[PDB]
């Protein structure tokens, strides 16, 4: 009868197929990720090409429902989701041109060697050297496919009444049709510049902190190296750690040692997250999971990408993929994908098209917030890895906050600067002939960074980073780093915990557990802003809460400087 | 709408044979019974017997046994009943008949066909 | 009583064209997930479904089978056995011999058996016995592989009514 | 085999009256009874099945009663539409059997 049950039977369909179908695929990609031969590959692409025709004949289909006339919510944000019909949008030509020049990026896109001879190389001339011969050999190459990639995109932004591609990458945070929790694009600007504007003074005084310790190690009053931040880019800053630490003769908490001791593995690690994880009132892992995931390296027989993901495949079939070694490290990315699988399970319940985070930025959240409560030295002397005989004191708490703002604060800047750029020259605003003549002017203005050597327009320098070349966002990092501790903040406050937050831990509380599933339960079919006010009360990103968190490393930098 | 469709009429000479189809429309003939019943000239109806294609058992009148067989065919959803032996006493029109309440189900509704003369 | 034939055979009906059959140790096998018994010739019932829809083989629920497939009626005096059943009916590659109904135009009397393969109408334009737009197919086929979860896992189901 | 009985063979009713057809077996059939009437020159349709069950559409004037070895049917208000011959059948056990068959004919 009416357009609204044509539209739910519909739906009905293509989520009984798009399930099956899925599976499938994700299944394909699975077999070739833990096993790298030919046969796989051809398994893969065919799943992919499978599943690509189907979602194409689906969303031409489904083109012909009017949403002017939906009243129900969720009916609406399915066909939403599923009427996008993104790169169809151009000529079979420009669609060609653009996947094989997808494909040349990927080919011409540094690992292991530069990476780590930058990342533990003391000598100036071979930093600045490799530093240079990175940002003059590729980059040069991809200027030009770089501007016409940008054309390219441009037009299917426009084909779809987008005023950029920016927009439409900044259409992930848009709310409409919903009173009081309306979310414009550009707001997504405005508040990320007062966010920035108050993040400043922290990443001003860490800078100065960490520049005098080059100075005594290498102008009193310039900007910083830009080849000395321990990475190609700068984008971490763990690896100035020992160059930077305050004091120097106090070692740190490295629980290594004690898991070689007590003959640890990857089952007792994963073992110890679940435990974690139950203790707050979170369901354990299905028998699938210890069934068919891969938590150690098979050997030298067979290849397979040991990078760390979270599998979701659907009907139930959750994994992990993890070559694990015994160490710290180790033992905290474990307690992250877990977290990501347990937000993964948590919202199994809602339909196809709305089985995912509210926005980018609240899975690897979700991820980060339980790292945060297992690093605490509470929580190690608890399980056994720490001995009963540690005292805590001022030294230790400083050093552990100073490696926390290396690796958070110093992020924030370049993320916010690299955004910010990428929006200006979608939007227009930098013509061509003076694109690096923006650029390096934010290095200097935004991040307090100065360039070793100039450069010409002739080069595509942020082209040299994985993202850029990748076609990524780059705005859910800070997204993350701000609502990581907004929900660590409404968590430990929910928790009834007295002192400073950075000791904060979650476990064997109901409470938090919770406030924590309330959310998770949701899936993308409720608005972020709601979801948000649900577990912290605010509609809108804070930084109160991290500044809460960093307040001593702030107060003694303040004495310091 | 679900239809049982029959051959046409057949002139059969005695002692010779022929075989009567039954094409079923609207349904699959794997998920039910299909009978067969036979009605002589100013006469009562009789039940021949059986088939359940799904396994292909079948069921008969032991009266009947040795003269006619039942046959189905699932991919062209098509009944068979093979005649052999013919004498004049065989003149009758033969049905075939869709009842539901055979499997012992409620709220159901029988279908039968417009039925086959032959001639003996 | 012949109960053998009833619940060790080889091959099970799919619940839209699920099978009926006229008919201590049943309850202490313990190899069975699911015994319920409500009220306390006989009629066992046999059909295989998810997991997650063996909560609906109950008086007064709603769902799609429940309302489509097999109905309970409220003054049920009988008893449900449900079971899992990985091991047989899933295989590498998925096992798409099992059928059910996804829309109809009215919900299912009790003890109700449709069979019809008509093909369902949304709008307001005939089929015309072809499937299209706002034209489909009643029945789909689950999606069985022994690495799905217990929810997606078939799941064996007998009903006795007494 | 299970020999089925049926009567009267024939009998004449007038517009509005009521009749009634017996339906008798040989042996318990645990009410697996089933009822047909056939119009002149056309395919028999089933009417009651289960002794007291009606087919969706058939007019509530119909009615079917019994259990054990004696089964009946019974029309309340006789119309034009009604006149046919009748036969009831079992299907309890192997092979199935009709009756001979009741005529009814309008006066
Ligand atoms: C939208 O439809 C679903 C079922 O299709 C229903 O449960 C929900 O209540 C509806 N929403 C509104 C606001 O009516
Ligand atoms: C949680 O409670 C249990 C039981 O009291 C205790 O053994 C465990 O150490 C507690 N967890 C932490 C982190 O203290
Ligand atoms: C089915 O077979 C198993 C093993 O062969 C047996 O234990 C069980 O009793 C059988 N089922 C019934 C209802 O007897
Ligand atoms: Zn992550």
């Amino acid at each position: 009868s009416t357009i609204e049950e044509q539209a739910k039977t519909f739906l009905d369909k293509f989520n009984h197929e798009a399930e099956d179908l899925f599976y499938q695929s994700s299944l394909a990609s699975w077999n070739y990720n833990t096993n790298i031969t030919e046969e796989n590959v051809q398994n893969m692409n065919n799943a992919g090409d499978k599943w690509s025709a189907f979602l194409k004949e689906q969303s031409t289909l489904a083109q012909m429902y009017p949403l002017q006339e939906i009243q129900n919510l969720t009916v609406k944000l399915q066909l939403q989701a599923l009427q996008q019909n993104g790169s169809s949008v151009l000529s079979e030509d420009k669609s060609k041109r653009l996947n094989t020049i997808l494909n040349t990026m990927s080919t011409i896109y540094l690992e292991p060697g530069l990476n780590e001879i930058m990342a533990n190389s003391l000598d100036y001339n071979e930093r600045l050297w490799a530093w240079e011969s990175w940002r003059s050999e590729v980059g040069k190459q991809l200027r030009p496919l770089y501007e016409e990639y940008v054309v390219l995109k441009n037009e299917m932004a426009r084909a779809n009444h987008y005023e950029d591609y920016g927009d439409y990458w900044r259409g992930d945070y848009e709310v409409n049709g919903v009173d009081g929790y309306d979310y414009s694009r550009g707001q997504l600007i405005e508040d990320v510049e007062h966010t920035f504007e108050e993040i400043k003074p922290l990443y001003e005084h860490l800078h100065a902190y960490v520049r005098a310790k080059l100075m005594n190690a290498y102008s009193p009053i310039g900007c910083l190296p830009a080849h000395l931040l321990g990475d190609m880019w700068g984008r971490f800053w763990t690896n100035l750690y020992s160059l930077t630490v305050p004091f120097g003769q106090k070692p740190n908490i490295d629980v290594t040692d004690a898991m070689v001791d007590q003959a640890w593995d990857a089952q007792r690690i994963f073992k110890e997250a679940e435990k974690f994880f139950v203790s707050v009132g979170l369901p354990n892992m299905t028998q699938g999971f210890w069934e068919n995931s891969m938590l150690t390296d098979p050997g030298n027989v067979q290849k397979a990408v040991c990078h760390p993901t979270a599998w979701d495949l659907g009907k139930g079939d959750f994994r992990i993929l993890m070559c694990t070694k015994v160490t710290m490290d180790d033992f905290l990315t474990a307690h992250h994908e877990m977290g990501h699988i347990q937000y993964d399970m948590a919202y199994a319940a809602q339909p196809f098209l709305l089985r995912n985070g509210a926005n980018e930025g609240f899975h690897e959240a979700v991820g980060e917030i339980m790292s945060l409560s297992a690093a605490t030295p509470k929580h190690l002397k608890s399980i056994g890895l720490l001995s009963p005989d540690f005292q805590e004191d001022n030294e230790t708490e400083i050093n552990f906050l100073l490696k926390q703002a290396l690796t958070i604060v110093g992020t924030l800047p370049f993320t916010y600067m690299l955004e910010k750029w990428r929006w200006m020259v979608f939007k227009g605003e930098i013509p061509k002939d003076q694109w690096m003549k923006k650029w390096w002017e934010m290095k200097r203005e935004i991040v307090g960074v100065v360039e070793p050597v100039p450069h010409d327009e002739t080069y595509c320098d942020p082209a040299s980073l994985f993202h850029v070349s990748n076609d990524y966002s780059f705005i859910r990092y800070y997204t993350r780093t701000l609502y990581q501790f907004q929900f660590q903040e409404a968590l430990c406050q929910a928790a009834k915990h007295e002192g400073p937050l950075h000791k904060c831990d979650i476990s064997n509380s109901t409470e938090a557990g919770q406030k924590l599933f309330n959310m998770l339960r949701l899936g993308k079919s409720e608005p972020w802003t709601l979801a948000l006010e649900n577990v912290v009360g605010a509609k809108n990103m804070n930084v109160r809460p991290l500044l809460n968190y960093f307040e001593p490393l702030f107060t003694w930098l303040k004495d310091q400087n | 709408e679900v239809q049982l469709q029959q051959s046409g009429a057949e002139l059969v000479k005695p002692g010779a044979s022929v075989k009567l189809s039954c094409t079923a429309s609207g349904f699959n003939i794997k998920d039910t019974y299909m009978n067969w019943v036979r009605q002589r000239p100013k006469q009562g109806l009789e039940w021949i017997g059986r088939i359940d294609p799904a396994n292909g058992n079948t069921k008969y009148d032991p009266k009947f046994q040795g003269k006619a067989t039942i046959t189905a065919d699932t991919s062209s959803n098509i009944a068979y009943l093979q005649l052999s032996g013919l004498t004049s006493e065989d003149t009758a029109v033969y049905y075939c008949a869709r009842f539901d309440y055979d499997g012992y189900y409620v709220h159901v509704m029988d279908y039968w066909g417009q039925g086959t003369s032959v001639t003996v | 009583c012949p109960f053998g034939e009833v619940f060790n055979a080889t091959r099970f009906a799919s619940v839209y064209a699920w099978n009926r059959k006229r008919i201590s140790v049943l309850y202490n096998s313990a190899s069975f997930s699911t015994f319920k018994c409500y009220g306390v010739n006989v009629y066992a019932d046999s059909f295989v479904i998810r997991g997650d829809e063996v909560r609906q083989i109950a008086p007064g629920q709603t769902g799609k089978i429940a309302d489509y497939n097999y109905k309970l009626p409220d003054d049920f005096t009988g008893c449900v056995i449900a079971w899992n059943s990985n091991n047989l009916d899933s295989k590498v590659g998925g096992n798409y011999n099992y059928l059910y109904r996804l829309f109809r135009k009215s919900n299912l009397k009790p003890f109700e058996r449709d069979i019809s393969t008509e093909i369902y109408q949304a709008g307001s334009t005939p089929c015309n016995g072809v499937e299209g737009f706002n034209c489909y197919f009643p029945l789909q086929s689950y999606g069985f592989q022994p690495t799905n979860g217990v929810g997606y896992q078939p799941y064996r189901v007998v009903v006795l009514s007494f | 085999d299970i020999k089925m009985t049926q009567s009267p063979s024939s009998m004449y009713a007038s517009l509005g009256e009521r009749v009634t057809i017996t339906c008798k077996a040989s042996q318990d059939i645990n009410s697996y009874l089933s009822w047909f009437q056939q119009k002149p020159g056309k395919s028999p349709k089933t009417l009651i099945y289960r002794a007291n069950r009606l087919v969706d559409g058939v007019p509530s004037r119909f009615s079917g009663s019994g259990s054990g070895q004696d089964y009946s049917l019974t029309i309340n208000s006789l119309e034009y539409e009604d006149m046919g011959i009748y036969y009831c059948l079992q299907y309890d056990e192997f092979p199935f059997t009709f009756g001979s068959g009741t005529k009814l004919e309008i006066k």
